[PDB]
């Protein structure tokens, strides 16, 4: 949904996470594994980028007399050329930083389902919102171990492959 | 802080914002 | 604002159901995760858990097989049920709200005030308020001494109050003594310029919430 | 899962002097804990989180410091306020777990207290029981000893006591001594002192009331 | 069937941020790093005297011209203002050599 | 990062586009969603690289006295100097971007080349070549309706699925 | 990016490969093809961001006598300032490329693994952890034929049917 459909209002415990709807109702709920990998990865970005920058100690401008108007004109435009090489490296850098932010997070969605589709194959079908359409019935114990990891392919695959087979 | 000739420096640490 | 008041008849019995009301002003419940947490008296702080709306809850180990969290939208409250408190379950409670996601993760600024259970097979024994005369005995200058005495109450909490609120300065209400008759005495005192003695009436208002007593009483020189 | 330890339990420091206070974890915790000022009896307050994010409205004196498992609160200029115990909470993996918290107190001058003996009400004579009450306002250090010299003879016990926490303003102790003896009413003999030995005291003073 | 589905966070936040391939894009969360507020206080910096000349230019001020003396028992400072059109300067015509050093 | 199969010299209206073929016959079509998509972004970003290197005011040499000899040493070190930090950020900037650029085109396929498969899930055969073999008959409407994504799977899946299950 | 789990400390002669396990035995056998395009690559990388930095010597400080304080001054700040501006690109240039670099590696990962995932369609299964099991026997002259690209599916196509479908 990066760009594939839109975001949710009601999961406000964290970036990404998952909506769980079973026999027990529906729900939001943050993956806090992921959602904590990115904040470590965007702390440590915005803080290298912007820590990069130091200058040295610098009374900036300089008045030259009549007889050093050369040494004046070559003294203004070193203020300004420094000037313009940190404006240009600030905005190329926020620029390509922006992109890169961004480009990061949907990456870390594209990971996040690929997890869940690994853990459940054949016994759930995709639907194609980024979302499974299970062929048995995941209980919230089931949407747990799902979401920390541990799902138990065999453990439903009976069932699935029941429900599948007759569904198809 | 650095003087600089931008206007706005706002960078983005989130993702981009689509409700609904 | 965003205000957490929180409701707990305390005294549960050691095998009972303990429920717990956490009331919410200034913030519609629905779109807030609502944790409850606990310190059993000086020891450290636990986290009991989490609890949302349209969400998943999630609890601490210990007391994972207990804890019920439910919400009600109507009354703008969220509330505890905990199965069989036992004695070590008797500490003060807080409510805490989840803020939202913020760059330096989640955050809870706001807290509720606290407010004791006590696990015991003990009964709502009201207080006793007893005067306490002036330190007029004491020629102390324009200091002067007045206060009262709670005494024989089980149930811990209790809050005094000096002419309802008004008097505000040089208040020490003590902390309360277990007696050897399984009670509480809580002494309560203010300092006070001795010239005003006349003209000012210095009364106490005692609110022992279990026993649901409100006594308060004079003080005279 | 992550036990926590907080050291050290108690400190008292004079006004300005730096304070810090280190909070060593179990696991791995990156950089996510905060930091709680718990006034007495009220409800913490968050002082930092990111453990290097100052809340805001908190003076700028209190800085966190560290990632990984150590951790340290440090006040660059301690205040009388600032007596309170400080807990460090993590939120990286539930359960959150606290510390066991730092109480922080306040190094000051050594004051005399000031004594005051109340009589027992009678309304309470009224009902078989009877307590009289010595009162130490605005002392330091907390260590004293309130005995009581009743028919010039000191009770063995009988006598309670509660001592107020540190003022927030003056950060002086207060200490209440309960004599709860019920002779019917008292109807033993008639002379009751309070016996008030302090170090701020070059001799023990004793004041003393008798039947009304 | 049941569902179990993967998204991200949104919000009502309206912070557009620049990219190079796409300009105000609204984000979730940002940090402005621009502080753009030159506030109506100027004032000194560390609880110093910041000392203005008023109407002597800097040579009026070190060579003692006689109608800056407001200036004289001016001791300490954390910098030093000067009009860019002062009317007291190097009185009798002349020049400061290495005025500017 | 890279992706590549072979490139359409016949497709002539677009950067990407599709190729069908069925019994109405066969023919390029460009998607003109993607490709203006990607024209946009490729034009702002060459337009906010360029535009960000701005000219001052700056008569370039100076010459001066037998007395200033360090003064003039010190002037042509700043001109070569902003020579060099200029040259420098033009060309990394351009190699940095001709590989962004490229790798922008690579993931613009991948993302038509998933749309395509997530409108046709199992009613097609995927192929190494990157293409799909209707198990149904997909005719100019039901082209059409793939391309601007429209695609109905209830529709043919009961066609596909006589086929498909045909096949073995 | 799609990043996996997993090391291959066995495995010494590549960036990347296979470990096969067959009738024949297992083994490690590193992918000559990608690491050596990855190799390529990454020394026409180190190549290009180093060339560009060499550009002229010259002698750098500057001496300025009592009556030269300013000019003085603003050499310094000259010196100082190409020191700065030339330690912020190399200190950016290390970061971020290093970054593109671990993502290059990762998406040669992807790029081999989709490969391999064309040629063996449905002949076998994906186990998830990054693997391939055979529906049928695959030895070594089969393993060989897979590793440099020319897999025959119709080869094997009935003997991984019957044995698939013998499992449902």
């Amino acid at each position: 949904a990066g760009f594939i459909e839109g975001g949710w209002t009601g999961m406000v415990d964290g970036w990404y996470g998952y909506h769980h709807q079973n026999e027990q109702g529906s729900g939001y709920a943050a993956d806090l594994k992921s959602t904590q990998n990115a904040i470590d990865g965007i702390t440590n970005k915005v803080n290298s980028v912007i820590e990069k920058m130091n200058t040295q100690f610098t009374a900036v401008g300089k008045e030259f007399n009549h007889l050093e108007k050369r040494i004046e004109n070559l003294n203004k435009k070193v203020d300004d050329g420094f000037l313009d090489i940190w404006t240009y490296n600030a905005e190329l850098l926020v620029l390509l930083e922006n992109e890169r932010t961004l480009d990061y997070h949907d990456s870390n969605v594209k990971n996040l389902y690929e997890k869940v589709r690994s853990q459940l194959k054949n016994n759930a079908k995709e639907i194609g919102n980024g979302c499974f359409e299970f062929y048995h019935k995941c209980d919230n114990t089931c949407m747990e171990s799902v979401k920390n990891g541990t799902y138990d392919y065999p453990k439903y695959s009976e069932e699935a492959k029941l429900n599948r087979e007759e569904i198809d | 802080p650095k003087y600089v000739k931008s206007t706005k420096l706002r960078l983005a640490t989130g993702l981009r914002n689509v409700p609904s | 604002q965003v205000q957490l008041q929180e409701s707990g008849p305390g005294l549960v019995k050691p095998s009972e159901t303990l429920s717990l009301t956490c009331s919410v002003s200034g913030a519609s419940i629905s779109s807030y995760y609502w944790i409850w947490i606990r310190q059993p008296a000086g020891k450290g702080l636990e986290w009991i858990g989490r609890f949302y709306t349209s969400g998943s809850p999630n609890y601490n180990p210990s007391l994972r097989s207990r804890v019920t969290m439910s919400v009600d939208t109507s009354k703008n409250q969220f509330s505890l049920k905990l199965t069989s408190v036992t004695a070590a379950d008797t500490a003060v409670y807080y409510c805490a709200r989840e803020e939202h996601i913020t760059f330096g993760g989640v955050i809870v600024r706001y807290w509720g005030q606290g407010t004791l259970v006590t696990v015991s097979s003990a009964s709502t024994k009201g207080p006793s308020v007893f005067p306490l005369a002036p330190s007029s005995k004491s020629t102390s200058g324009g200091t002067a001494a007045l206060g009262c005495l709670v005494k024989d109450y089980f149930p811990e909490p209790v809050t005094v109050s000096w002419n309802s609120g008004a008097l505000t300065s040089g208040v020490h209400t003590f902390p309360a003594v277990l007696q050897s008759s399984g009670l509480y005495s809580l002494s309560s005192v203010v300092t006070v310029p001795s010239s005003s003695l006349g003209t000012q009436t210095y009364i106490c208002n005692v609110n022992h919430k279990p026993s649901n007593t409100k006594v308060d009483k004079r003080v005279e020189p | 899962d992550i036990q926590m330890t907080q050291s050290p339990a108690t400190l008292s420091a004079s006004v300005g002097d730096r304070v810090s206070i280190t909070c060593r974890a179990s696991q791995s915790i990156s950089s996510w804990l905060a930091w709680y000022q718990q006034k007495p009896g009220k409800a913490p307050k968050l002082l930092i989180y990111k453990a290097s994010s100052l809340e805001s409205g908190v003076p700028s004196r209190f800085s966190g410091s560290g990632s990984g498992s150590e951790f340290t609160l440090t006040i660059s200029s301690l205040q009388p306020d600032d007596f309170a115990i400080y807990y460090c909470q993590q939120y990286n993996s539930y359960p959150w777990t606290f510390g066991q918290g730092t109480k922080v107190e306040i190094k000051r001058t050594v004051a005399a207290p000031s004594v005051f003996i109340f009589p027992p009400s009678d309304e309470q004579l009224k009902s078989g029981t009877a307590s009289v009450v010595c009162l130490l306002n605005n002392f330091y250090p907390r260590e004293a000893k309130v005995q009581w010299k009743v028919d010039n003879a000191l009770q063995s016990g009988n006598s309670q006591e509660s001592v107020t926490e540190q003022d927030s303003k003056d950060s002086t102790y207060s200490l209440s001594s309960t004599l709860t003896l019920s002779k019917a009413d008292y109807e033993k003999h008639k002379v009751y002192a309070c016996e008030v030995t302090h170090q701020g005291l070059s001799s023990p003073v004793t004041k003393s009331f008798n039947r009304g | 069937g049941d569902t179990l589905c993967i998204g991200y966070h949104a919000n009502n936040s309206t912070d557009t941020v620049d990219t190079l391939l796409e300009k105000n894009v609204t984000v979730t969360h940002s940090v402005n790093l621009l502080e753009d507020k030159h506030n109506g206080k100027l004032c000194s910096i560390n609880g110093k005297q910041p000392i203005s000349l008023g109407d002597c230019s800097f040579a009026g001020w070190i060579l003692g011209n006689p109608m800056c003396d407001d200036l004289i028992g001016k001791t300490s400072w954390s910098y030093i203002v000067e009009k860019p059109n002062p009317t007291n300067g190097i009185c009798y015509p002349g020049t400061l050599e290495d005025e500017e050093e």
